[PDB]
């Protein structure tokens, strides 16, 4: 009794134009009497001929395992073409057929918010940075982290969780040393989905250090400037009258 | 925590403009503003000088704007909302203003000793002009 | 209520002490703690300082230097209910008091000076007149 | 034909004394010809006799569903005893055995961190509050939210995610209006796990006081008030020179 499974592409191959998506039909549990396995691919009923197959090998529980690979185009997967594997053996009374495609519905696009560490965690050696991504549909997303153009690797990511109104959310956690957060580096969460503009967006995170509380600027007094514009003219007229009287006395 | 004012302390310089906020839901009474000073005990109703103080209101926020601040604006200011249902007056925490100047603490001593020197120097001449010429006449 | 009866700032010079108080109206079985709020961004939670000292719950900070500025809050919880919390007191460390000068007033100097120069001229002119008409007589 | 599943207690029923935990033995896909179900409940080999059998029910495709319930004690589960349900059927040629127990290992206690909203989320009509729980073992936990002693209902929790060092983490998210957060209300995250102190803890989340200070007076100085005094000490000097000079000629 062989077992047939079928697997969709990886969500980063189907979004950029320099990689290659492929769907995969797997048939395991071939017994030791029938080495003849015949595959038949169907794209919307029409059989195709650019499929590929890897040779078998002997397995753990006295079985075999055969893998068949089909490559697709990028704009065929993002429009909803059904894909059918048809499996024919000799011990099996009937062929086994499976179909997969993209999930159907109006797409939405996600929001991205980055969160700093809790301030109680600065009594430890390592700290945890956080990226919330919410509000998307379908649930095919890809999230990565980076810093100074070089990629990080110490991150984990939850599965997508269904929200209240039919969309999804997830969180991602990145663990860095405290020395590298305190000195003011810049870290980035990068997201790819099918409904963002050119399938890509980023957000950044940094520290921006502490303040001073200087207290060096002299509170105000009640009568600082009160008639100072008046009392220039008084010393003008007093000065000129003084010059006139000094001239009239010194004339004699 | 049904009213909420912000901030708790402002410190601007002389001549500038301050704004104060109060977060409430404006379908329950009307917010009025009050002013407590250093020499008061209970806050009083505030008198708005036209053209200098304004008082505006969204659906979810009330605001007070004071332009061109000076020394007789120092105090602590409150928003107050009176409910339409229970007649229980609720009051905010209270924002405090303090008006500052431009110079530093080393330049204030300068003009203090300047003003004291001017006032003493021209006290001495007025004494001397009424001691000296009468002393000349008495022989 | 009692949340509004607490001041809004406190002036302390370098070396002195600071007293902070928590005047509540609960019946002797409450539980009082003291918390401190920092200035800037990215700054939640506050920082736990301690409980109260006397049966009135007073906080005393001794030998205050410039690393103590910020807002100080107390919370009152009675058992397992939800707490109360006061509105805050900003401790600012200004070493000088207003630097005392030799005299009185501030806006009654600007008018002694200018109400005095005129007395200097008018008190200067007529002795120049009177010393002539006395000697020429 | 029939399938047998065995289900453990809730993660909360074993942590408090005013509730009642229980294990469940469920047999589905019973045919109409042999509706006779035989149960045996072994605990560490010793067979007990105080379980309870609920009556059957008719499914869509002519199958049945048999529910057997056994109540357990609070401190017998928290040690590692093993539970065996044994189902004998006239249709099935062999009896069926299923066992459950608690996961083995040294427990660790969790660490709880509340996180406030992002500043870019305050332009929407609803904001998200976050609770991070990390570093615990086994993966049995309970997380709730409340405010003013009454519960809040609009929250979700992710599954426990295996970390880099043999422990687990999760997050929880609550959605509230922007009005309730902006006006000063306080929200609590409550956690129940077996390696905590009295099986409980709480953390709170709300908004804080602020300041608004003005910059500095140590580089630039003044000048709308120093210019008046530097243009008013001049005419003092010239005036005093002229009047003392006029008082000089009356002496000689």
């Amino acid at each position: 009794g062989p077992s047939v499974f079928l697997f969709p592409p990886k969500p980063k191959d189907t979004l950029m134009i320099s990689r290659t998506p492929e769907v995969t039909c797997v048939v395991v549990d071939v017994s030791h009497e029938d080495p003849e396995v015949k595959f038949n691919w169907y794209v919307d009923g029409v059989e195709v001929h650019n499929a590929k197959t890897k040779p078998r090998e002997e397995q753990y529980n006295s079985t075999y395992r055969v893998v068949s690979v089909l490559t697709v185009l990028h704009q065929d997967w993002l429009n909803g073409k059904e894909y059918k594997c048809k499996v024919s053996n000799k011990a099996l009374p009937a062929p086994i057929e499976k179909t997969i495609s993209k999930a159907k519905g109006q797409p939405r696009e996600p929001q991205v918010y980055t969160l700093p560490p809790s301030r109680d965690e600065l009594t430890k050696n390592q700290v945890s940075l956080t990226c919330l991504v919410k509000g998307f549909y379908p649930s095919d997303i890809a999230v990565e982290w980076e810093s100074n153009g070089q990629p990080e690797n110490n991150y984990k990511t939850t599965p997508p969780v269904l929200d209240s109104d039919g969309s999804f959310f997830l969180y991602s956690k990145l663990t860095v040393d405290k020395s590298r957060w305190q000195q003011g580096n810049v870290f980035s969460c990068s997201v790819m989905h099918e409904a963002l503009h050119n399938h890509y967006t980023q957000k950044s995170l940094s520290l921006s250090p502490e303040l001073q509380l200087e207290e060096s600027c002299a509170e105000a007094q009640d009568g600082e400037l009160d008639g100072l514009w008046t009392t220039i003219t008084i010393f003008i007229t007093l000065f000129l009258l003084s010059v006139c009287y000094s001239a009239t006395v010194t004339f004699f | 925590s049904r009213i909420w004012q912000s901030p708790r302390f402002i410190a601007r310089k002389r001549g500038f403009t301050v704004k104060m906020h109060c977060y409430m839901n404006s379908a329950s009474g009307n917010v009025s503003w009050l002013w407590k000073q250093e020499m008061d005990e209970n806050p009083q109703q505030l008198k708005l000088e036209k053209g200098r103080m304004e008082e505006s209101q969204n659906e979810s926020l009330a605001t007070l704007t004071i332009q061109g601040i000076r020394f007789e604006d120092n105090g602590i200011y409150f928003c107050q909302q009176k409910c339409n249902n229970t007649s229980e007056v609720y009051q905010g925490c209270g924002t405090e203003l303090r008006v500052m100047g431009f110079s530093t603490l080393a330049q204030l001593k300068q003009r203090n000793t300047l003003k004291d020197g001017i006032i003493m120097i021209q006290t001495l001449l007025i004494i001397l002009f009424i001691i000296v010429p009468i002393f000349l006449l008495l022989d | 209520l009692w949340m509004h009866k607490v001041p809004a700032s406190l002036m302390v010079s370098l070396g002195e002490d600071a007293h902070f108080q928590c005047p509540h109206n609960s019946s002797n079985n409450a539980n009082v703690t003291w918390w401190r709020v920092l200035h800037g961004n990215y700054t939640w939670p506050p920082e736990f300082l301690g409980p109260g000292e006397d049966p009135n719950g007073t906080l005393i900070i001794q030998n205050v230097n410039k690393s103590h500025g910020g807002i100080y809050v107390c919370r009152v919880q009675e058992g397992n209910e939800s707490y109360q919390q006061s509105c805050g007191t900003y401790l600012r460390v200004r070493q000088p008091p207003p630097r005392p000068f030799l005299d009185m007033g501030e806006g009654t100097k600007n008018r002694i000076i200018t109400a005095e120069g005129i007395i200097l001229l008018f008190c200067a002119v007529v002795p120049g007149t009177l010393l002539l008409f006395r000697k020429r007589w």
